[PDB]
């Protein structure tokens, strides 16, 4: 349930394979436009290893489909988010998240 | 029915003794050993007798008829008066020395505690029913200790004050039902502008010092104020004035209330309720003992939150009570959360009302993390 | 174990240095003497470069003290179910309690020299209020014992030494104007409190040292672990110490006020609450000698109680005196309707046959000749 | 809208900056669940750039940097700040390094002092934790109440230390301009909040030691100087302003103390050392001094034959020059020890013009300045500042004062330190929280790893000085208090918690007596204690004074009578929660009194004999108040405990009256075991009470009276034919079903045994008829019941084996000594 849209091409070879981990700076979003979080605000880039479902799946799938500094917008449903329960104090429960994800780099 | 007791029930309103001879002119004077004079409790203004069912009770005053009604001091119990000087008298009787013994001389017996204990009494409080005895016991003499002035005057108007609501009461339940349409009232008139002035007087009587006052000056105003509403509360006045809300809470609007007491009395409605909210905050403003009393109904609050006519009083009151007593917190649930979150989204921007969720969060020093949570769960998410 | 044990080079470092550190202070830190109240009033007693502002009002602007007084003041003042403690109060009230006594023939010209100097110490304090802030804090305490109220009267105690007069009509003037219920409701209570001798707790302390126990870090010889007789007995001694200052000089404009308060609305008697405390005292010393027929020699602990103990009788017998020198006829009414008697005729049989018991031997010549004295 | 515009819109800049309160005060007390959360609605860059916003009104610039405080620094300031009262020191080169004054040659008693918090700390302080805030991670599969707290949340340190210095630097040049506008409107909303976060780092030891020399240069540059630019310390800052320099100077006041007690460390690391090998030398030299002396080396090995308190207290022994006859060691090691004194008194400023040159004299200096100025309102600077000024004026009494909670460990169990107070920083943050059932799993597993801690058995006078018995004690007295009147709910943690501290009061006796005194203290909270099971309080009570012969008999009558007072509640009001529960009602509570009557059992008897002090005064309060004993033996009317036993044992047999007739809760109560439990303990209880025989034979008078009461109270053909009445047997049938009784329901060897052992100790056996009398008919069928069922199916039962206790512990020992 998730649909990804291209914003700046970078190379749209490399993909993202299993055994390295990725490096993106990304930019949550409020489907009705309030934004809640990002990664440069806290400046530091936000890596974290795929396969080994650390993020929501709906986000490991979007990085997944994505490209070495291609950035993109990803769009998680709440089936493949937070869903019925939301994160709490964050997010309330059933609402699509929006993400300006970027690729930087990996590693 | 009186009873000896012991511990701090005594410092309480419920002890006090007025003592009323017989004579209008010089009622002042001294007291004499072996002279008649009545005994009336002040907050219930009924007199000692030795009634024919129940032995020795209090009376209403419309049946003290000087014979049950009598009472003579003395220094023992052996059998014997003098003539009413129109002058202040000889000093017989001490304060804190001089031990007396009570006898109601019409009929010649002696106060003396009960000496039987039922199993109510087994381990429970040590009440002694006492009762007018023919000879009685020993070591029944009595003390006589003052009570300041101050609360002397205080307990005057509970006995003045409640009457009035109780008038009130009567009134309220009287056209309950009842819609009088276009014609006349149910009954007789309501002292409104009497009760008006009551509340008006205790709002006052009942004013926090001045912060502008020197240090010691305001603590002692508030050992008095501290006295003064523990004893309305022994008294039962805030169950009073909670009867009062819940009688006056029926109608919803002043034209509704109007349609069964009186066009005339409808205009008064919205300045008695805000009245009544401005006293209840002055009455438990301070004190943890008297604040405690709403975790058995803190519902009831929640239920009126939403009305219009009294919001702000019945606001600051709830203020009140949480910035007190912890376990109140301990009483919150879900339900409450949601009617003040609701508060702020129907009152506007009201910056009181984030005040009443920062007395959610911490109490007295400790977290309440079953509440915080709830707070930031219902509010913080949305971001609206 | 000792032929066997252990011995101190073969300890671990760490515990080697553990009992190390608490041995030390005991011998070096704890032993350390070092006077310092003096200089601490005296920096916080002067008024420090505030001549060059010179505003119009008399009123002399700084003062450290004063301000250290009025604030424990303010706590003392608050409307609090119970009454905290606070260490700096501990400090302060003792340290200003040390700083106004610093205390063969000598001669009269001199001896003068230094009561005028001590006048001046105790001036330097109860002009600032602390005559006041003793007062409120025996108000506050609520008649509950404690380290903080015996500091308390360590202080009073330390500004009342050699019968301050004028101190003593300032404690006067402040009840008259202020009509306080609870200070001698406390007074009362902690009087009530104090603790008379006991036979079982003799006893079981007999036993328990009849044990000979040891610990298991080492063996402490004879340790002095905690009393259960005679606990608070110099919370006794100053508490009467205190009274008897306050009605020191013949105050008859005190005495009177003890035996009945004006003003208060109710009335408190102090005579014949201490007589009723001097009679649980002589139930007390009177029952331990009644422990003393079959044993016909007494040991230490019996002899080092009666040392404490009869200090107490000595004490409230001279508070006594002071209540009635000069003489008060009121208070004097009041000890011929008392149980002052009984309890002289319980004391004069102690003193009866103790005294015999006593003279059987020369072993007992100290307790003997306090006793004397004591009667 | 523009921020900056608040300062015109005060309508709403009251309500935002009460905003930020509300954000503090949800994240407050170190929530940090909620303070996570809190970063998606403020961030990093937000709270960054609001910093150094000049223009920013004045209350929300204190409540944005509080704000910052209380998201990201308050939680491990708080639990470092607990920490910083202990003084845990390791055996290691750098605290050997440590040393009173740095090396110089300003003067022989003492050179120049060394500045406040530069230099090293070996003390041990636990990690700080933090966690990244990233708010896309997968909801963790673990539930609430049972997944791991979350940490502080993250934030560049070393870079937020660098803009808070270079922001001091700015406020302190900024004050000397005497500018008509101050940084957010005002003097004290300008150096206030600022000054707050610097404090809140050097709590937190952010800081290195270069920044600190700077802190001390911005505060006071010249006094500071090792070998417009003018300090805090005379700008006349507002009274609200010193509160916070107050706080500042006492961080600094708190370091020389932590430097004296790791400098000691040090000296006693290097000086103890020398004493252990000296002390070697002349035991070598000792064994060899037979050659040219005689029985005076009983005196001089007096000290090799002592233990080692003793001998280092007679080795510290020559302190006033007129007790060094006893002291063994050499003038250099004499010399030494003294002259560590001298310079040690020296940096306390006890014993030795304008310029300060020092941070005790120059504070001194400058709280006497401050209170000659003006009269001080604020309550608390007036406290605080006074606070200071007596904690320079007594050198010497603050490091007494610290030393009770100094400790030296071997630098090999460090890191099991560290894991013990990991778990010690968890206890002390519940004190300031209401339980919940997150938090019941923190305290259950934070004990559980201090079981599993060596340390924590291996240096148990350590655990005491920490005082982390009386800290989990709190939190018991806390949850008790809350709902005492009607029932306990998380009992789990609080028989946790019940069990953990009898484990402490097992370790030594010291520990123990240290419990112990906080005895009376348990007895109120325990009144409610018996509706759970497992431990209690009362069970605590119990174990902190077990076989203790000193403490029985310092067991105070007061605690004693507080005790049989509770057990009349008991025999006098039934138990509610059981009555609730469906259960049938009498006019007592025997699972409650019982409970009493265990503790009894355990406040008389030691090690094998009763104590007589404890035994005639608890009997006579059982006979002052008799409804103790329940409604048998009660006196006017009360039927026999004879007549009394059957029904309770029909009872227990009868279904819908033995339970509520609606184990299934694992300890379903059943009325008449309870009963006849209840009137066992009785009975065991005053058996332990009987005077011990060797008083009896030589008839001690008063001794005499207690046997003469005990045997009034209780007749002998009720013992005998309790002692005779029949029990269940476990049988082979029904397709080899071994019919099995409940011990929990059914008639027990135990209670019997407790019969029998009041007999021996009460009436004892006299007369050979008498004895075989009861051997008949009361144990004769228990010995041949015993060896019929020793049978390879039957003899591991549990009522085989109640028997085998039973028999070899109550039976055979009576027989034995009456075999004559």
């Amino acid at each position: 349930g998730v649909e990804i849209e291209t914003i700046s091409p970078g190379d749209g070879r490399t993909f993202p394979k299993k055994g390295q981990t990725c490096v993106v700076h990304y930019t949550g979003m409020l489907q009705n436009g309030k934004k809640f979080d990002s990664s440069r605000d806290r400046n530091k880039p936000f890596k974290f290893r795929i396969g080994k479902q650390e993020v929501i799946k709906g986000f490991e799938e979007g990085a997944a489909q994505m490209s070495l500094g291609q950035r993109a917008k990803l769009t998680c449903t709440p089936d493949v988010a937070y869903g019925a329960t939301g994160h709490p104090g964050v997010i309330p429960p059933n609402a699509t998240l929006i993400f300006d994800v970027e690729l930087l780099n990996l590693e | 029915l009186v009873y000896y007791e012991g511990g701090a029930v005594c410092t309480h309103a419920r002890s006090l003794w007025r003592l009323e001879p017989l004579r209008i002119s010089w009622s002042g004077s001294h007291l004499r050993w072996g002279q008649p004079l009545r005994i009336r409790h002040v907050t219930t203004g009924r007199y000692l007798a030795l009634t024919e069912d129940q032995g020795l009770v209090v009376v209403d005053a419309c049946k003290a008829h000087t014979k049950a009604t009598s009472f003579c001091f003395r220094v023992s119990k052996e059998k014997l008066p003098k003539r009413d000087v129109e002058g202040m008298g000889p000093p017989e009787i001490k304060y804190g020395e001089s031990l007396c013994f009570v006898q109601h001389v019409a009929s010649g017996l002696w106060l003396t505690y009960a000496a039987p204990d039922p199993k109510a009494l087994r381990l429970g409080v040590l009440k002694k029913k006492a009762i007018l005895h023919q000879e009685g016991h020993m070591d029944d003499a009595l003390f006589l200790t003052r009570c300041q002035q101050e609360e002397s005057q205080a307990a005057r108007m509970i006995h003045s004050t409640a009457g009035l609501y109780n008038q009130f009461i009567k009134g309220l339940d009287s056209f309950s039902g009842k819609p009088r349409g276009s014609g006349p009232p149910a009954g007789p008139a309501l002292p409104i502008e009497a009760v008006i002035l009551s509340l008006q007087d205790l709002i006052g009587y009942f004013e926090p010092p001045s912060e502008e006052l020197q240090h010691e000056e305001k603590q002692s105003k508030l050992r008095s104020l501290r006295n003064r509403q523990s004893l309305f509360q022994e008294e039962g006045m805030l169950s009073l004035v909670l009867n009062c809300i819940d009688r006056l809470n029926v109608y919803t609007t002043a034209a509704h209330f109007a349609e069964y007491a009186g066009e005339e009395a409808a205009e008064s409605w919205k300045e008695i309720v805000n009245l009544l909210y401005e006293l209840l905050a002055s009455l438990i403003r301070g004190n943890r003992a008297n604040c405690a009393l709403f975790s058995t109904n803190l519902d009831w609050v929640v239920s009126k939150l939403d009305r219009l006519e009294a919001s702000s009083g019945i606001l600051e009151v709830l203020y009140c009570v949480l910035i007190e007593s912890p376990e109140v917190l301990n009483i919150i649930q879900e339900n409450h959360i949601k009617s003040i979150i609701s508060l702020l989204d129907k009152h506007g921007r009201n910056h009181k009302v984030l005040d009443v969720l920062c007395s959610l969060c911490v109490c007295n020093g400790v977290a309440v993390r079953s509440n915080q949570d709830l707070i930031t769960e219902n509010l913080l998410p949305g971001r609206e | 174990a000792c032929f066997r044990m252990t011995p101190l080079y073969n300890l671990p470092t760490h515990r080697a240095c553990n009992m190390f550190l608490e041995s030390y202070k005991a011998a070096w830190i704890l032993t350390e003497d070092h006077s310092f109240e003096d200089r601490m009033i005296d920096d916080l007693s002067k008024a420090g470069e505030q001549e060059e502002e010179e505003e119009e009002v008399e009123e002399k602007k700084p003062d450290p003290l004063h301000q250290l007084v009025l604030h424990f003041s303010r706590t003392a003042l608050t409307e609090k179910s119970k009454l905290d403690e606070d260490y700096l109060y501990m400090a302060y009230a003792d340290i200003m309690a040390k700083s106004c006594h610093l205390e063969v023939e000598v001669s009269f010209e001199e001896k003068e020299m230094e009561k005028q100097r001590l006048l001046y110490q105790q001036s330097r304090l109860h002009t600032r209020g602390a005559a006041e802030m003793v007062l409120q804090m025996i108000s506050a305490c609520k008649g509950e014992t404690g380290a903080m109220v015996s500091s308390t009267l360590k202080l009073g105690i330390s500004i009342l030494n050699g019968g301050n007069a004028e101190v003593q009509q300032k404690m006067l003037d402040y009840l008259k104007d202020k009509k306080e219920v609870g200070f001698f409701q406390s007074i009362q209570a902690l009087m009530q409190t104090c603790s008379v001798l006991d036979l079982n707790a003799f006893e079981r302390q007999n036993k328990a040292e009849g044990l000979g126990m040891v610990n298991e870090d080492g063996t402490v010889i004879n340790r002095q672990n905690g009393e259960k007789v005679m606990a608070d007995d110099e919370f006794t001694q100053d508490l009467f110490r205190f009274l008897q200052l306050l009605c020191e000089g013949h105050n008859n404009d005190f005495q009177n006020y003890l035996r009945t308060q004006t003003g208060n609305t109710t009335t408190i008697n102090i005579i014949i609450c201490t007589v009723d405390y001097l009679l649980r005292l002589q139930e007390s010393i009177s029952d331990f000698y009644w422990y003393y027929s079959g044993k016909d020699v007494i040991e230490e602990q019996g002899k080092r109680n009666f040392s404490k103990a009869m200090s107490v009788a000595k004490q409230v017998f001279n508070s006594l005196t002071e209540y009635i020198q000069g003489p008060c006829t009121g208070n004097q009414q009041s000890l011929a309707h008392s149980r002052l008697w009984d309890a002289v005729v319980g004391f004069l049989h102690v003193f009866a046959h103790m005294m015999m018991k006593l003279a059987q031997d020369s072993s007992q010549i100290e307790l003997l000749k306090e006793l004397l004295d004591l009667q | 809208m523009d921020i900056l515009e608040l300062s015109e819109r005060l309508d709403l800049q009251r309500f935002h900056s009460h905003t930020l309160r509300l954000y503090r005060a949800v994240c407050a007390l170190g929530n940090n669940r909620v303070a996570h959360a809190l970063c998606s609605h403020v961030d990093q860059a937000q709270l960054l750039h609001a910093l150094e916003d000049a223009h920013l009104p004045g209350p929300l610039r204190a409540g944005y940097y509080d704000l910052l405080i209380s998201i990201h620094l308050e939680s491990a300031c708080r639990s470092r700040r607990s920490m910083l009262s202990e003084y845990i020191v390791p055996l290691t080169p750098e605290t050997r390094a440590i040393t009173l004054f740095p090396p110089g040659r300003k003067g022989g008693n003492a050179r120049r002092h060394g500045l406040p918090g530069v230099g090293v700390t070996t003390s041990l302080r636990p990690p700080h934790h933090f966690s990244p805030p990233c708010f896309v991670a997968a909801l963790p599969a673990a539930g609430v109440a049972e997944a791991p707290a979350r940490l502080s949340p993250a934030i560049p340190l070393e870079a937020l230390r660098d803009k808070a210095l270079r922001m001091l630097g700015e406020a302190v040049r900024d004050g000397g301009q005497h500018a008509r506008d101050p940084v957010g409107g005002s003097v004290e909303f300008q150096f206030v909040p600022v000054l707050k976060l610097v404090s809140t780092l050097l709590v937190m030891g952010i800081f290195g030691d270069e920044d600190v020399k700077q802190i001390l240069k911005m505060i006071e540059p010249e006094v500071f100087t090792e070998e417009l630019e003018e300090g805090l310390l005379q700008m006349k800052l507002p009274e609200s302003v010193k509160l916070q320099m107050c706080n500042l100077l006492e961080y600094f006041c708190d370091q020389e103390l932590q430097h004296r007690v790791e400098s000691l460390a040090a000296f006693a690391e290097r000086y103890v050392d020398k004493l252990q090998a000296n002390q070697r030398s002349r035991y070598a030299l000792l064994m060899r001094a037979f050659t040219m002396s005689a029985a005076e080396t009983a005196r001089r090995t007096r000290e090799f034959r002592s233990p080692p308190q003793e001998q280092i207290n007679m080795l510290l022994h020559f302190k006033d020059e007129a007790d060094e006859e006893d002291c063994p060691l050499p003038e250099d090691i004499r010399q030494d020890l003294q002259d560590f004194h001298q310079d040690l008194l020296a940096h306390c400023g006890i014993q030795l013009e304008k310029k300060p040159q020092s941070l005790q004299e120059l504070v001194s200096h400058m709280v006497v300045r401050w209170a000659q100025e003006d009269y001080v309102q604020s309550p608390e600077l007036v406290r605080a500042m006074f606070s200071l000024l007596h904690r320079q004026y007594d050198g010497l009494g603050e490091l007494l004062r610290a030393l009770p909670r100094a400790y030296t460990i071997s630098p090999s169990s460090v890191e099991d330190t560290m894991s013990l107070l990991e778990c010690l920083g968890q206890i002390r943050s519940l004190l300031i929280v209401q339980m919940g059932p997150q938090e019941e799993n923190l305290m259950i597993q934070s004990i559980g790893n201090i079981m599993n801690n060596k340390v924590f058995y291996q240096h148990p006078n350590l655990m005491r000085a920490l005082g982390m018995h009386e800290t989990v004690m709190e939190v018991m007295v806390n949850v008790l208090g809350g709902g005492e009147t009607k029932e306990i709910r998380f009992p789990k943690m609080v028989t946790s918690c019940c069990r953990f501290l009898c484990y402490f009061c097992r370790i030594s006796r010291q520990n123990q007596r240290s419990m112990f005194d906080h005895l009376s203290y348990l007895l109120e909270n325990s009144g409610i204690g018996l509706g759970m099971q497992g431990s209690t309080p009362l069970d605590v009570a119990a174990a902190s004074v077990i076989d203790n012969n000193e403490l029985a008999l310092a067991l105070q009558e007061q605690d004693l009578e507080k005790v049989v007072s509770y057990l009349a509640g008991c025999g006098l009001q039934s138990c509610p929660m059981l009555l609730a529960k469906g259960y049938p009602d009498i006019g007592w509570n025997p699972c409650g009194g019982e409970r009493y009557l265990d503790f009894l059992r355990f406040a008389v008897f030691v090690n094998g004999e009763s104590v007589e002090e404890n035994a005639n005064v608890v009997v006579r309060l059982l006979i002052r108040k008799p409804e103790c004993f329940g409604p048998a033996l009660r006196g006017e009317g009360g039927s026999g405990l004879l007549a009394a036993i059957e029904e309770a044992i029909r009872i227990s047999e009868d279904p819908a009256r033995d339970g509520p007739g609606v184990p299934p809760e694992e300890n379903r109560v059943h009325l008449g075991h309870a009963i006849m439990s209840f009137y066992a303990a009785l009975i065991d209880l005053l058996g332990r009470c009987a005077p011990e025989m060797h008083l009896i034979q030589a008839g001690k008078g008063e001794a005499l009276r207690i046997r003469a009461i005990l045997r009034s109270l209780v007749p002998l053909d009720d013992l005998v034919g309790i002692i005779s009445l029949p029990l269940q047997i476990p049988t082979l049938g029904k397709d080899g079903a071994l019919v099995q009784p409940k011990m929990s329901a059914s008639f027990v060897p135990d209670h019997k045994a407790s019969m029998v052992l009041f007999l021996d100790r009460v009436y004892g056996i006299e007369n050979q008829d008498f004895l075989l009398h009861v051997l008949d008919v009361g144990f004769l069928p228990d010995m041949r019941a015993a060896a019929s069922l020793d049978t390879a199916t039957f003899s591991t039962t549990e009522m085989a084996l109640a028997l085998n206790r039973y028999l070899c512990l109550a039976v055979l020992p009576l027989i034995t000594k009456c075999a004559p």
